[PDB]
């Protein structure tokens, strides 16, 4: 019960460190979209710029 | 003098692109562009219009005298819109393909 | 002290060195270099942010790195408009430094300007410091 819960704790910590991962991909994902869809209006747009 | 009214809004006007216009038929608003190519409308809240192009002119009168509504007017350099904002409606989105200066 | 000599050998027609001074110097000027080059780093992504800004309201998205240049924003642009005459101003310094300091020496290396013009386009400071000591 004790060598036991160190494990677990490893797990967990894993986990959670998987969730703040995930959480600041959703982060980049989103700013990567916001960028793109920028570049695409200045795509579409027919002047110079 | 002393100013009647100060507001602040929070978005960048385009220095020429400024107009005033009766969008409800009676009741003035502002509209003037902005950066990123979207021209904002103020009532007396501010509303956003997509042009999603580098406007160039901007006016507002009354284009149709049948109505009493003031029709909003936004040149691009290769392109030129009016727009009915109270029933959103493109009044004519000519291409010019010489400019909106 | 080598405008003095020059300038009072002038006057006369008319009428010794710490090897780590150098060293002095460039560590009291890097960190000028430092903020011009920033300076102009910042500025150069300020407009493209802003176009992003108007968009969205910047709830969630943006990144804290370029959300500490939306606010500063305005000194920024502020002041690289001044930012061109400054960065002259240090390029000048260093050229006559580096003129300078070999010309004490009994040399004439006004050739190799261009080389350390690129150098501080580049701006390796340790780089920089190691030009100044080799050539």
């Amino acid at each position: 019960l004790e060598e036991y819960f160190e494990l677990i704790d490893h797990h967990f910590e894993l986990r959670i460190n998987g969730e703040k991962l995930e959480e600041l991909l959703s982060e980049r994902a989103v700013q990567f979209r916001a960028i793109q869809r920028r570049l695409l209006t200045r795509f579409k747009d027919k002047t110079p710029a | 003098l002393q100013p009647v009214f100060t507001l602040k809004l929070r978005h960048k006007i385009s220095p020429r692109m400024v107009a005033v216009g009766r969008y409800d038929g009676t009741h003035p608003c502002l509209a003037a562009a902005t950066q990123a190519g979207k021209v904002f409308i103020h009532n007396p809240d501010v509303s956003l219009l997509n042009i999603n192009q580098t406007v160039s002119c901007l006016t507002a009168g009354v284009l149709n005298p049948e109505l009493g509504y003031d029709a909003l007017l936004v040149g691009t350099q290769t392109n030129l819109l009016a727009y009915d904002v109270y029933n959103n409606s493109d009044l004519f989105y000519r291409e010019v393909a010489d400019g909106a200066s | 002290i080598s405008i003095l000599k020059d300038v009072l050998s002038k006057e006369a027609t008319k009428r010794e060195i710490n090897e780590v001074s150098v060293k002095h110097t460039l560590k009291l000027i890097h960190p000028k270099l430092e903020y011009q080059l920033l300076l102009a780093k910042k500025v150069q992504l300020i407009d493209a942010l802003k176009e992003l800004q108007v968009h969205e309201g910047n709830t969630n998205f943006l990144i804290p790195e370029y959300r500490c240049i939306l606010e500063e924003a305005d000194h920024l642009q502020e002041e690289y408009k001044k930012q061109p005459a400054h960065l002259e101003r240090l390029y000048g310094m260093i050229t006559d430094l580096f003129i300078d300091k070999f010309k004490f020496k009994g040399t004439n290396v006004k050739t190799k300007v261009p080389l350390l013009l690129e150098i501080l386009d580049s701006y390796d400071q340790n780089a920089l410091i190691a030009f100044f000591d080799a050539a």
